[PDB]
């Protein structure tokens, strides 16, 4: 009966990843980032996310991962920023850098 | 706003 096995969305509940698929990116799991906007995020990266909507076409500006472009990712539910898309880069090629507090982990 |  775990508690911690599962994120979802924070304002609706959507299903997005799971503890399983934390990634650690440059051997940290969490990285604190800013924006041009200078807002500071707490980003857990995933192997793996779901119910997720990726917007638009993938940039390389002010990415905060060297050799990958990013998307927006949106709760596919209703609409929330939980993060970003990456892809285009090496070790992996892909992965996802949520905003740990726009999720809610619990059970299965 | 969104911007990574
Ligand atoms: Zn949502």
């Amino acid at each position: 009966a775990p508690g911690a096995s599962i994120f979802r969305c924070r304002q609706c509940g959507q299903t997005i990843s799971r503890r399983d698929w934390l990634l650690p990116m440059g051997g940290d799991h969490e990285h604190v980032v800013f924006n041009p906007a200078g807002m500071i995020f707490r980003v857990w990266c995933f192997s793996l996310a779901q119910g997720l909507r990726l917007i638009g076409a993938p940039s390389g500006e002010f990415s905060w991962f060297k050799g990958y472009d990013w998307t927006i990712a949106l709760c596919g539910q209703c609409g929330s920023h939980l993060g970003w898309h990456y892809e285009g880069g090496s070790q992996p090629q892909t992965f996802f850098g949520l905003i740990k507090d726009r999720l809610a982990e619990g059970p299965a | 706003q969104m911007q990574n």
